[PDB]
RNA sequence: CGCGCGCUACACUGACAGAGCCAGCGAGUACUCCCUUGGC
């Protein structure tokens, strides 16, 4: 049960996100070219460091 | 000197937080909080009356004992008094000090990484959080935990945030804070 | 205004005295008016908030310089002296009092040394 | 019409401080007020 | 919700296909 | 003749008047000295200004400062203002002014409130 | 552990003062009645003034 | 039963005949901040003694049986000897480098 | 009466009635110094009756 | 999402073959590089798909 | 180790003071509770079953009996005697009721009526000679007062069969165990979910919440040797 | 009687004794809380 570090790269607006979470595209630290969506809540800025846990699913809404 | 005293002239080297204790060498663990744990800068109290909540992200930018003494003084009966706050966290200082012989800024730089969580819930799915929340999250934890703490008891304000940061300093099972997370945690992977 | 329609969009106000020059940051995230009302304002527009920081200065303005990097800004005031700031952490970061360094004069009917 | 034009009475605006179950306009300034300067006048 | 709907419609036509 | 320099420094309500001349090195509040005027916290807010600048720079001069007006933290702030914007100020007008400009990189460079009144009035979100 | 006894009223209903002493109880409830005479003859004295 | 101060200076240690240790601050005068209390013995504690080197670990040799080292940060024991067959009313650290712990 | 204190405008008047009921009876009433300054009884002051 | 993106990339590729409002499918084209073109030259079924899209276009 | 000296005294078992969230202990929260006024008496089948037969809203679920008796059980229990006991009580008016160890109702369900009445208009019960309140109304989130680190359990039919022995064995060395105990007559389960991780279900028929708290409350007693 | 709106009380952010150290607005020949035992 690793832990990973990634970065966000780019902060959408327009999903139709519910509630206090926005979705945003992340690049991995470790394989920095392996790029996903996720989910967060919390002020969050373009080009900062996140920690996850579970790095299997793609977030929905 | 022109008028200085003794304590302070002989540390008039160099920045020295409350007159005894350095920044020099203060290590960070988590990446996602090197950032938001603004240390570059020294102090010289948590009493620096910067307005550090125009606009976003430059709460990030104050030094953080000044946010931990913040966190302090919140509650209804608790308001202004920033100058007990700092008292507050000067005794607490001395007293993790006494209790560790080690750099307290240290210790309440880790018991701030150790304590942030990383990811909630939201009504319910489960979300990463932002480090800046991370380290908000934090600091209330643990000023809460410890003033809860110190709800009816003998022990005051000072030794309450003393006990409470240095076991989130550890990582034990004996803080509010770690509990809390740990809590949280669990629900957010209970949910996934 | 709006360019694509032309009619007006937005009155910006807050400025103690006439506004003396603007520039947009490059990137296009602020406006920046210096006024000589002492100061220096930050305005970001596009945001959703439309937002205003000021800035303190020591005299009136007359100059303002964005860095390609968008990140600092020179503004260049009355005693003639640069300041110079980041953007972001809106802290003054330089300055350079240069009135000895440009001062050459004496015209005709200048009866200043 | 009695509805939406509220203002003909007075009412709090909480609802009630307990619930009792057995089986709101609270008075009419307009007409109480009315009826008595009537019989102020009478 | 729309580039989900795209992205719906995207799957269905490579089933088409 | 005999240098003068006479400061300002204010908050929102105190009044900090410091005068700094040619003299042995002592530093003064009120009739008072320095460690002594405070609540006796904040004396690190006072000393701050020194504390960057070197002591060494400050052997020279000596400085009076009045104050009045205002609450204990109010004072304390105008203290070290009229401090700062002082010696800045004397070496501006005594000595050489690249001396004037370095110092004033270090003490802008920490905080710009040590120079520059930059006062708190009222714009919220229009 | 050591249990404790509730001390409550069985016939509970909200508006009644509940009170040993009824000395005290009458002293307060006709106090009660004095304040609202006084207001009620205050408020139509008003109005007939107007 | 025994009332010893840090190798700072600045923290007396001392044990009740009840079985708590209290280790509270004194400055140089009328300081007694209660740091922490350990009320593991339940029984009385006789010598409780710095290492006087490391500042943070110190000997509790108490009434039952019992010699235990704790750390101060720490709500619970670091070590636990025993061996010991009556009261226990006497000890010691060991000085020297190598005689470390 | 006679006046009781004196502020600015609004004086307190004391020694008139004996009750406020019969003060709020003449409620608004027309009121007038010797000196000729004219005036308006508004409400009855509560804690001296 | 990156999962969509080739099925979309093989829609594109429909699309130039059959070409049909071609500006709009270049246009689409170029974004999706752009936002994605490290992930790209990561992977490497991108590959034929891409030449099929370069020959189409 | 040495032998861990005999007591010579017999305990007293003061149960928990609230402050505390480090003692490993149980919760058990009546939910779904039937706590209704009318005119002043509880909402019962007993009387009112006219009432409700005549306003045609299920008469079966003003049954405050199950809340009286379940609650009683859970007073009466050693566990309780030792005090690792704390109980809560919602009521569907959203009401959270603290209920404290240390009271012991009288048996009745109308004297029970009765000062639940109290309770339901002084948002307190004081007892005779101790001034704590010994009944307190208190506020949602229920979360505010449980434990940290426990596992919210509710009780359930469509759950898979554990055995509740072995379950509190499974409970770690710190935590205490939080269930939800549905004392509603006939419903559905989703009366708790918002807070519960996991439902349960303990043996294959279907009970009430009286013999479901008493078993799972003297399987604790099992596994913590009381 | 119903209803809020303001004021008070309700304890750890305690109580007692000291020591020290800070505001801004206000000037009409104008200002008073009683009402009472005695005596001059």
């Amino acid at each position: 049960a690793p832990v990973k570090f990634v970065k966000v790269t780019r902060v959408l607006g327009r999903t139709g996100s519910r509630g206090g979470v926005t979705q945003v595209r992340v690049e991995f630290m470790d394989d920095t070219t392996r790029s996903i969506i996720r989910n967060v809540k919390g002020p969050v800025r373009e080009n900062d460091i996140l920690v996850l846990l579970e790095s299997e699913r793609e977030a929905r809404r | 000197y022109d008028v200085l005293p003794k304590e302070v002239l002989a540390e008039v080297g160099s920045v020295k937080l409350f007159n005894r204790w350095s920044y020099d060498d203060i290590e960070i663990r988590d990446i996602s909080l090197t950032d938001y744990i603004q240390i570059r800068a020294p102090v010289y109290i948590p009493h620096s009356a910067g307005r550090y909540a125009v606009k976003r992200f430059r709460k990030a930018n104050c030094p953080i004992i000044e946010r931990l003494t913040n966190s302090l003084m919140m509650h209804g009966r608790n308001n202004g008094k920033k100058l007990m706050a700092v008292r507050i966290v000067a005794h607490a200082f001395e007293i993790i000090h006494l209790m560790t012989d080690q750099n307290p800024i240290q210790v309440a730089v880790d018991a701030i990484v150790n304590c942030g969580p990383r990811e909630d819930s939201t009504r319910r799915q489960a979300v990463d959080v932002s480090p800046l929340r991370r380290v908000n999250q934090a600091i209330a934890l643990l000023t809460t935990g410890a003033r809860e703490a110190a709800f009816r008891n003998v022990k005051t304000i000072a030794e309450c945030l003393a006990e409470e940061l240095i076991n989130a300093a550890k990582g034990s099972s004996n803080s509010y804070a770690i509990k809390k997370k740990d809590e949280l945690e669990r629900v957010a992977k209970s949910n996934r | 205004w709006s360019v694509q329609t032309g009619q007006l969009l937005d009155r910006l106000s807050g400025h103690e005295g006439p506004v003396s020059s603007l520039a947009f940051a490059p990137d296009g995230s602020v406006l920046v008016s210096g006024s000589w009302d002492r100061t220096a304002r930050i305005w970001s527009i596009f945001s959703r908030t439309q937002t205003s920081e000021p800035l303190q200065l020591q005299s009136d303005v007359l100059d303002v310089a964005f860095r390609p990097d968008s990140k600092q800004i020179a503004i260049s005031t009355l005693d003639g002296q640069l300041t110079f700031w980041s953007v972001s952490e809106a802290q003054q970061v330089s300055g350079v009092d240069g009135r000895r360094d440009v001062s050459g004069g004496r015209r005709i009917t200048d009866r200043r040394t | 019409r009695e509805q939406f034009n509220p203002f003909q009475f007075k009412t709090n605006a909480r609802g009630p401080k307990f619930e009792v179950t057995t089986n709101v306009i609270k008075g009419r300034p307009e007409l109480s007020r009315a009826r008595s300067e009537e019989k102020r006048r009478q | 919700m729309a580039g989900e709907r795209i992205a719906e419609a995207l799957e269905l036509g490579m089933t088409d296909l | 003749s005999v240098q003068a320099v006479q400061v300002f420094g204010k908050k929102k309500n105190a009044t900090a008047v410091a005068r700094c001349v040619q003299g042995k090195g002592l530093i003064k509040v009120n009739g008072k000295p320095l460690k002594l005027f405070a609540p006796e916290i904040l004396r690190a807010k006072l000393y701050e200004p020194i504390l960057i600048l070197g002591t060494d720079k400050f052997a020279d001069v000596d400085i009076r400062i009045r104050v009045a007006g205002g609450g204990h933290t109010s004072q304390v702030y105008a203290v070290r203002q009229a401090i700062a914007k002082s010696i800045v100020a004397y070496y501006a007008k005594y000595v050489d002014e690249h001396s004037k400009n370095l110092l004033k990189q270090e003490l802008i460079q920490f905080d710009r409130s040590l120079l520059v009144a930059d006062p708190r009035r009222c714009e919220p979100k229009k | 552990i050591k249990t404790y006894i509730p001390k409550f009223e069985d016939d509970f209903d909200p508006d009644k003062h509940y009170d040993p002493n009824r000395e005290r109880a009458e002293l307060a409830k006709l106090k009660a009645e004095h304040k609202r005479e006084r207001k009620g003859a205050l408020r139509e004295l008003r109005k007939d003034a107007q | 039963h025994c009332g010893e101060i840090r190798p700072d200076g600045r923290v007396l240690v001392a044990g009740e005949d009840t079985g708590r240790m209290q280790v509270f601050d004194v400055g140089q005068g009328t300081r007694a901040v209660i740091l922490k209390t350990w009320h593991i013995h339940k029984q009385p504690v006789w010598v409780t003694k710095w290492s006087p080197t490391e500042l943070t670990t110190l000997m509790s040799c108490s009434d039952d049986k019992t010699v235990r080292l704790w750390d101060l940060p720490s709500n619970d024991p670091t070590r636990l000897f025993t061996g010991h067959t009556d009261y226990v009313r006497c000890g010691a650290f060991m000085p020297g480098s190598a005689n470390s712990n | 009466g006679t006046p009781w204190k004196i502020f600015k405008n609004t004086a307190f008047i004391k020694d008139m009635f004996n009750s406020s009921l019969e003060i709020a009876k003449f409620e608004g009433a027309a009121i007038r110094t010797v000196s000729g300054i004219r005036g308006q009884i508004k409400r009855a002051l509560s804690k001296p009756e | 999402p990156f999962s969509t993106i080739p099925s979309l990339l093989t829609f594109l590729n429909l699309f130039a073959q059959r070409e049909l409002n071609v500006p709009l499918t270049c246009r689409i084209l170029f974004f999706v590089l752009k936002t994605h073109h490290k992930q790209i030259v990561a992977s490497r079924t991108m590959r034929a798909t891409l030449e099929k899209v370069r020959a189409n276009l | 180790p040495p032998p861990a000296l005999p007591q010579l005294v017999a305990e007293q078992h003061v149960p928990i003071p609230p402050n505390d969230k480090d003692t490993k202990r149980l919760i058990v929260v009546l939910s779904n509770a039937s706590l209704e006024t009318y005119k002043y008496t509880l909402l019962n089948s007993d009387e009112h079953i006219g009432i409700m037969r005549k306003m045609n809203r299920d008469i079966s679920d003003a049954r405050p009996d199950i809340t009286h008796q379940c609650l009683l059980t859970l007073l009466d229990s050693p566990i309780n005697k030792a005090g690792k006991l704390q109980i809560y009580i919602q009521t569907a008016k959203g009401v959270l009721i603290e209920v404290s160890p240390t009271v012991r109702i009288p048996r009745t369900f109308k004297r029970f009526a009765g000062l639940m009445v109290q309770l339901l208009h002084r948002l307190s019960i004081k007892g005779t000679n101790t001034n704590e309140k010994l009944l307190k109304v208190i506020q949602n989130p229920i979360t505010d007062h449980l434990p940290p680190n426990c596992r919210k359990v509710t009780l359930s039919f469509d759950a898979p069969l554990v055995r509740v022995r072995d379950y509190v064995d499974t409970l770690g060395p710190n935590e205490s165990i939080c269930v939800f105990v549905g004392a509603m007559a006939k419903g559905p389960d989703n009366f708790a979910d918002a807070y519960v991780d996991e439902k349960i279900s303990i043996s294959n028929y279907s009970l009430s919440a009286s013999v479901a708290c008493s078993k799972f409350c003297h399987a604790c007693e099992d596994a913590w040797d009381i």
